[PDB]
Formats: structure tokens, C-alpha cells, sequence
DNA sequence: AAAAAAAAAAAAAAAA
């Protein structure tokens, strides 16, 4: 069963942004996968990565920025996730997270360019929430929130 | 301008510093001499700045 | 009086 | 070999009872203790400086970049670290003209000049606070610079800007807390400079107060200031035991009477029934004749700490088993004795004296960096070493800029576990809600204390002064 | 079958009259589809819009304003509602709201 | 203790004495920001302090 | 300096029509770009259909049929065509061809 | 009018 979220980012640039959106979602109790917030790394990383994208994710957050936006890795991501999008027949699969202000939405990347992306860019705040409701909307499967576990 | 291999007295554009200490004797926590470091300034290197 | 200062034990440190 | 102990590093408590080392961190992923729905902002000045204020609230309205994170961390942005709005929007705006706050600062006497600036402000926020219907949570008041350079003692104006109340501090910001206290109205002052301080330049072209690496700190100590004065707890300890009260007596010279005076000032913390913790102070300010006494008379000895019994008995019920008095000067039996007689059986009355006069610096033997914080060199049952400024690797450097000064902490009088009172005045450092930083280099007692004293030792006519912290910090 | 009511309007600018005029016909019992406040995040939402108005928009409403009278999307969606009106052969299936005086 | 005091304007004014001071000490002396303070008083207390 | 021109078509269905009308075009003097003329692909084209129409496309030349109408990739294209052509202020960029009766 | 042992008020820079 597919319960895990997936966020794709810039690792050397867009890291404290992804680590606060992790541990808040982690804390309201929706399970996250990214590849900060695990400790160590090892050759087989990359195979992980594409089998979670495809057996265990539910919800893929791509965090839209001027690095991450023409990222070879982050497009290999979006890629694969956009197969299993078109495999799982889920149009609510790819929701694009746009945190820049120089990037407008002018030049969003072209497998994104046409998704509707949340928005937050003036106010991170208003984004969670934005992200909430659209979760309890699509029914993403969650647990009873605990901040113990982000802690 | 240097003890052992270690500089004290420099230059910092017109200004030659000196490294400078201040003892004080104190019994209370043990018979001890209490140093404290402090850095002054000279225009010529032997007078002062006032 | 001692030309060497008086040296106290850390038993905690830390690194860069 | 000296032995050298260390302490572990104190706990503060945030949201959904969860415990963080850091002030930030924890503020940044757990948020507030309380829910603040939204702080209704009042800001007052000149038309020019609004604008810089209500472009800084937008700045802050983002989240802020810092230089490097691991070093301090970022700022989320206020209402995601807050969880309360606080708009541009509804800022209730009272304007000061060019030239009436022109025609004040251009004044031969330091203390005329500083009475009429302080007076201009405090009447325009009587008449806001009490003829207008709009509600604000705390007064934003932004000055310009030319004042602050000719606003405070010693201030020696230009021969050529010369154009044209002795029973007041020449002090602007002292003054003007102090002559706003029987009102209780929340202010907290901003500098043009603190502002967007990318305008002010020098004559090389750099900003004064450069903040490029450090802005994200500012947004953290200005939004963490403005969420206290509002009604908001930003964070609490979870390790100060039961039933102690603790108390931090500061002296200050009052220059206006003839002969010092020297006005003490106290603070207060201790718990609640439950969980709740209290740090209010204690301001009866208590005036000890005599030039340098800085030991109180019986009398106000008695007074103060039956006020202190009592402050703790409406509010818990019973008396305290252990209070701490924290104090920068030595008591001498006199007091103690009149501390003693109104101090009641069960009463554990401890007098504990802090001092950084004491010359002790620890160099590590390799490296550039300072000793780790939170080091104790105990040198008897009654008398230690405390390094409340050190290098903690959480924060990556050292709170110092050269090697620190410990705190050296005696039991005066009393008894006193050294190394409990050494596990508590390091918790005392890190509850400073002026300043959200990792900790405070000397006990928040000692500090607000000083503060209150400072600012009630400004004003002569003070009667019956607020106790709560919000008005003075 | 179609129950929806589509409002179209600029929503840069006109999001205010847009939310407060849907939330006032959800209270009165009549389903509303409106991006502020139904367009669901991560969506072709152009797909999205187009499916709306062809399939299940069984009445239209147009915010006209000084903004809205030439915004590119606006247009787009006033352009499909009108071939829609076309396919269904109802008159009175588009109605304008003129709020900008 | 107040209230049942045969003078009706002592009565009064210690029970305007007794809310005020609560009052006050809450505005002066509390960290927490109240926008109104709503004093709700029973009826016996509305029978006897007014004229 | 953009001087080509960009045929998005529905790949599998539409080889006909899209191969004819580009060796026409090409004989014509017209340089083309399309999936189809370039033979052998590789992951990089996904990248790099999306620079061209960014950087390189001055007309954009789309295949309309019940096929291709609502093709992800053509999609796709579309929308960063329509982009591309809002900032380069040119409303006659997008040229669509209706071949399906 | 000194001594050491303790006090606070103030201004300046540099970081946090
Ligand atoms: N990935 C995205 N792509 C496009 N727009 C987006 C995206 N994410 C958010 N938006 C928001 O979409 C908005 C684009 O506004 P516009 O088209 O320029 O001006 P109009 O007056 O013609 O909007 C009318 C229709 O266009 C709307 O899409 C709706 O479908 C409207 O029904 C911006 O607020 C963007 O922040």
C-alpha cells in the first residue's frame, strides 16, 4: 500500500526549505521519503529511490525553484513519477511546490508547466495549507498527528 | 619583535601594536597570580597613543 | 611562582 | 589536574509539550505555547518612516535567508513560526511632522530636548490609546537617527544645528518607558537603522549596521519581541522543580535625587499549579540611602521579600520551600537577618551572589576555539565557576567574540546544593524573551531586573509600577 | 448531468466578489465550480476547466470588469462556454455579471 | 462578605472595589494581552447594589 | 536568432500528414524540427523538445486531429508554445492545422 | 591619601 510522500528539491540549495515542509508533514503524520532526511548514503540510493517512487508513493511534492528547476537528478524524478502517474490512472499525483520569486510561472518546467502548483511563494504558512486541504481532499492516507515523531 | 617563535609586537597599518599583561595576586581559590592579556597602540613604536 | 599555568581537566570536548 | 565538571545543557519547553535544546529551532518546527490569534499593531512616526516599516513587515511577512544556517538558523517566516497573523494591513498609523520633530531636537539642553522628543511621542499614543475606537496590541515606535545621536547623555549637538524636565533621564529610550507605565501601554522602540538600513550609507558606500549575513537573525529577535509584547508565550522551562522561587535583586544609581539613592529592583519566577510557569518582576522599587550602601536596609528587606512570600501565595497557595535569591552584590548579615525573621519555618531562604569580575580564562590547549559552554569549576560546597558563554556545537561557534569570562557563582548565604544551583542558573540564561538567541550570557534575572531598573529609576513620579515584563522590556 | 455553475472571473484581481458570490449559492443549495475555491491542486487545471464547462456546467457566469473584459484565460473560457452554448441550444445558458462601474 | 452590608453605598463600593482591583492587577501585572474583559455578575448582586 | 519551425503532432497516429507537410516544407526552404524526422531518441529529448520551443522555434505549427487534441505530450507542447508566445508578445505564433473531418 | 576588595554608569566596536 502506497501511504509514503515523495519531495523532490535541490539537495545543495533547497535543503531547509524541504527540511521544514518534511518535519511539519511528519509531525502532522504523513509519512515522507526524502533523501535529506535520511542519515548515510550508499551506491544502492538510486535504485531506492525509483522503486519508492514506483511501490510505495502515494503523492509526489516537487519543490519548483531556479536550481531545482533544470536539476538532471530532479528531472529523472519527475519523470519516473510521471510514468507512474499515467500506470496508477491518478491525475492528483504531481503537486509541484513553486518557492521562488524570481521563478516566475513564465518557465516552469515543461512536465509541470501545465500542473497547477500550490503556492508559496509569499507566505509558507498559506502553502501548508494549501497542501492540508488538498491532502484530506484526495483522501491521503494519514496517521493521528504527532509531533514526538518529528522531534 | 618576537619571543620563542611567537610574534608580539606587529604592525597594523601606521599603528605598531604591542601585547601587554596585567598581574594581580589572589589567595582565595589558591595562592595565585592572575594574568590578564591586553593589546595597546603606538604611532612610532615607542610612544603611546593618547 | 610557576612560569606554567594552572591546567584544569574537561572531561567533555567536541570537534569542527 | 584540576577536576572540571560539566552540566547538561538546559531544556526549554514548546508547543504540544514538546522539549528542544534551542530557542529557534524550536520555535521554527513546534511553534508558540499559546494561540495568538493575530497582533493588532499600532506604529507611530514620521510619513517617511513608515514606509520602511511596513516594507520591513512585508520582508518579514517572507521567509528570511541567513548567511549559514548550520551557524544560526533561518527564519521560516512569522506566521508559519508564530502561528499569528500579523499584516501590513491594520496597522493603526499616528503621524509625527518633520517639523515639530524638528523644532524639539535643535535644543541647547540635553534634558529639555529629550523631555519635549519623549513628551511629543507619548502624547500622540495617550490620545490613540484612549480617544480612538481602533485596538492595538503593542506600539511600533520608529525614531529617526539624527535623535538617537542627539537623544542620550553627552550628547554634545553641532555648533551650527543649534537653534533655541531636569527632574527626567536625558535618556531617550529610558524616559520614554518610563513615562508610559501608569498607562500600560506595550511599546517597543525601532532605529531607522534597525529598519531597512540598506538606504542609510556611509562615506564608503557600505551600510552602518551591515546586516547582509544576519538578517534572518533580526526577523528572529524582532519577531520573537513583538509576539511577547503582544500576549504570546514563545517558549517555557520544564526542568525548574516545584516550589521555588528565585528572585534577582539588581541596584541602580538615581541621579535626580541628591545622593544616589540606589533603587533596587527584583524579579520573580517559579511554577503554577500544573504546569505553568511565572516571570513577572517584582518592582517596589526600594530606595537605600548612603552613596555605594548596595545593602539593603532592614525595613525594605522585610517589605521586599513579604511582598515576594505573598506574590507567591495568592497565586499557588502555600509559601515557597526554596527561594533563591540571585544578586550581583554580596548581602551582608543585616539584611539577611530581616530576610530571615519574615521568612517563614518551612522556608529553605538561600542567598546566592554572581560576579564576572573574577579573571579566569580557559585556553584549550589546541585549536581556535573557546571552551565548550556549560563548564563548572567547582571550588567548594559553597563557591564555583559557571561558563554561561562558551562554544555549544549546536549553534557551530562560541556566544563570545574572544575567550569569555565565567560566572562566579558563591552560596553568600544559606546552604545550597552547588551543583543544583549551578543546574539551575544556567536554565535561568536560557529564558530571555528580548532576545530569541540560543542562551544569555548571565541569568534573565539578573538582566530583566537590570532592565526594570533602569527604566524605573528614569522617572521620579513613578507610583505603583506595572509587574508585568511586557511594558519595560 | 450537468449542475454546476461556472464563474469565471480574473482571478488576480477579482477574487473577493467571486469567493463571496459562490459561498453565498453554496448556501443556498446550488453546486459551484470556481478555481479559488474548487480548482483542485495539481491538475491540468486547463484540462480541468475544459472538462467542466463541456460536461457538467449547466449554467455560466461571466464577472465582467475593467480586468476581466480581456484576460487571456477569461476569453478562453468565455469561448468555450459560448461553443458549449451552442452544442446544448440554449439562448439564456450564459449569463454576465457587470460589476465595474 | 461584601454584599451583605446594610449600607447600600459602602456595599457598592467594595463590590466595585473588589472587581476593579482583579482587574487591574490582571491588566498591570500579567503577561497575557486581553481585548475585553467581560465581568459577569449573578443576581442577588444585581437585586441589592443599585439604588 | 529563432528560425525554426516546430510541427507538435500526436507521434504514433499522425505520421502521414506530419510527414508530408515537413518534407514539403523543408523542399520549400523552411527549416523543421519534429520527432518524427530525427532518427534514433534518447532520454535527452524529453529536455530537448522543451529548449528548442524556448529558444530556437519562431512558429509553432500544431497538428489538430480527434488524435492529437488530447495527447499528453502534444499537451504539453502546447502550453509551453503558449508561453513562449506570451513573452515573446507575438499573438500570431501558434498556427493549428485541422486535418480530421 | 594611600592600599586591596567590591561597586555601578557610560560609550564603542563586532559580531550574534
Ligand atoms: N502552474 C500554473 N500555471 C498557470 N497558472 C497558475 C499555476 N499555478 C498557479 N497559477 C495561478 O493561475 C493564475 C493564472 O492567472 P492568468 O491566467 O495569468 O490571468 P486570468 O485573469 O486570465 O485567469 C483566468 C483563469 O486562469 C487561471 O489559471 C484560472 O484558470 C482562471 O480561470 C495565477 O494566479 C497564477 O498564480
Amino acid at each position: 500500500m502506497r501511504n509514503k510522500i515523495f519531495i523532490s528539491h535541490a539537495t545543495p540549495d533547497d535543503n531547509d526549505f524541504t527540511r521544514w515542509l518534511a518535519l511539519k508533514l511528519i509531525g502532522l503524520g504523513y509519512e515522507v521519503w526524502c533523501d535529506i532526511l535520511f542519515l548515510d548514503k550508499g551506491v544502492d540510493f538510486w535504485s531506492n529511490i525509483e522503486k519508492v517512487i514506483r511501490e510505495d508513493t502515494c503523492k509526489f511534492l516537487l519543490v519548483s525553484s531556479s536550481y531545482s528547476n533544470q536539476r538532471e537528478g530532479v528531472l529523472k524524478e519527475l519523470a519516473v513519477a510521471a510514468k507512474v502517474k499515467k500506470q496508477l490512472k491518478d491525475d492528483k499525483f504531481i503537486i509541484p511546490l513553486a518557492i521562488d520569486e524570481q521563478l516566475s510561472y513564465d518557465d516552469i518546467n515543461i512536465d509541470i508547466v501545465r500542473l497547477n502548483a500550490i503556492d508559496f511563494k509569499m507566505s509558507w504558512a498559506r502553502g501548508l495549507k494549501d497542501i492540508l486541504e488538498a491532502f484530506e481532499k484526495q483522501k491521503v492516507p494519514k496517521e493521528v498527528a504527532d509531533a514526538s515523531k518529528s522531534n | 619583535d618576537k619571543f620563542e617563535k611567537t610574534m608580539l609586537v606587529g604592525k597594523q597599518k601606521d599603528k605598531n601594536w604591542h601585547f601587554a599583561i596585567s598581574g594581580a595576586s589572589k589567595l582565595y581559590p589558591f595562592p595565585v597570580l592572575m594574568i590578564s592579556s591586553h593589546i595597546f597602540f603606538t604611532a612610532d613604536g615607542k610612544k603611546l597613543i593618547d | 611562582v610557576s612560569n606554567e599555568p594552572v591546567k584544569f581537566k574537561g572531561n567533555v570536548s567536541y570537534n569542527i | 589536574m584540576k577536576e572540571l565538571i560539566y552540566i547538561e545543557e538546559p531544556k526549554i519547553l514548546f508547543a504540544h509539550g514538546q522539549k528542544c535544546t534551542d530557542a529557534r529551532d524550536g520555535l521554527a518546527l513546534f511553534g508558540p505555547l499559546n494561540n495568538l490569534y493575530g497582533i493588532k499593531s499600532g506604529v507611530i512616526g514620521t510619513k517617511q518612516g513608515l514606509k520602511i516599516f511596513r516594507d520591513y513587515l512585508d520582508h518579514i511577512q517572507k521567509p528570511i535567508y541567513n548567511s549559514n544556517s548550520i551557524t544560526r538558523p533561518m527564519f521560516p517566516g512569522f506566521e508559519a513560526v508564530f502561528d499569528c497573523k500579523w499584516e501590513s494591513t491594520g496597522i493603526t498609523f499616528k503621524e509625527v511632522t518633520n517639523e515639530d520633530i524638528g523644532k524639539f531636537l535643535y535644543n541647547s539642553s540635553t534634558h529639555k530636548r529629550t523631555y519635549d522628543l519623549v513628551s511629543l511621542f507619548i502624547d500622540k499614543i495617550i490620545s490613540a490609546n484612549k480617544n480612538e475606537d481602533e485596538n492595538v496590541d503593542v506600539w511600533f515606535v520608529i525614531v529617526p537617527d539624527e535623535i538617537y545621536k542627539y537623544c542620550r547623555p553627552n550628547s554634545v549637538l553641532p555648533k551650527e544645528m543649534v537653534q533655541t524636565t531636569y527632574n527626567y533621564d536625558a535618556q531617550f529610550h529610558d524616559q520614554f518607558k518610563a513615562r508610559l507605565l501608569k498607562h500600560t501601554i506595550p511599546t517597543q522602540i525601532f532605529r531607522e537603522s534597525t529598519l531597512a538600513w540598506r538606504d542609510f550609507k556611509n562615506a564608503f558606500g557600505l551600510p552602518i549596521r551591515d546586516f547582509s549575513k544576519i538578517e534572518g537573525h533580526l526577523a528572529w529577535t524582532i519577531s520573537t519581541a513583538a509576539f511577547y509584547k503582544a500576549g504570546g508565550k514563545p517558549w517555557k522551562l520544564s526542568d525548574v522543580r516545584n516550589g521555588v522561587c528565585y528572585l534577582g535583586l539588581v541596584y541602580k544609581k538615581v541621579e535626580k535625587s541628591k545622593n544616589p539613592r540606589n533603587a533596587c529592583c527584583a524579579a520573580q519566577m517559579f511554577l503554577d499549579n500544573g504546569d505553568g510557569t511565572v516571570f513577572k518582576g517584582e518592582v517596589g522599587p526600594w530606595y537605600n540611602p548612603k552613596n555605594g550602601q548596595y545593602h539593603l536596609e532592614p525595613k525594605e528587606a522585610k517589605a521586599l521579600l513579604s511582598q515576594s512570600l505573598q506574590s507567591y501565595k495568592e497565586q499557588i497557595g502555600e509559601y515557597p520551600k526554596e527561594v533563591f535569591i540571585h544578586a550581583k552584590t554580596r548581602f551582608n548579615h543585616q539584611e539577611w537577618d530581616a530576610f530571615l525573621e519574615v521568612t517563614p519555618k518551612e522556608t529553605n531562604l538561600v542567598g546566592v551572589t554572581i560576579s564576572k569580575t573574577k579573571p579566569l580564562k580557559l585556553y584549550k590547549t589546541e585549536g581556535d576555539y573557546t571552551i565548550l559552554r556549560g563548564n563548572a569549576y567547582v571550588v567548594n560546597e559553597r563557591s564555583a565557576f559557571l561558563w554561561t558563554v562558551g562554544y555549544v556545537p549546536k549553534i557551530q561557534t562560541a556566544l563570545s567574540m574572544e575567550v569569555p569570562n565565567p560566572l562566579f557563582i558563591e552560596i553568600n548565604k544559606g546552604e545550597a546544593d552547588i551543583k543544583q544551583v549551578l543546574k539551575d542558573i544556567l536554565s535561568l540564561t536560557k529564558l530571555n524573551y528580548n532576545a530569541c538567541i540560543f542562551a544569555d550570557g548571565e541569568p534573565v534575572t539578573l538582566r530583566f531586573a537590570d532592565k526594570i531598573g533602569e527604566i524605573l529609576t528614569a522617572s521620579t513620579d513613578i507610583k505603583t509600577p506595572p509587574l508585568a515584563f511586557k511594558y519595560y522590556i
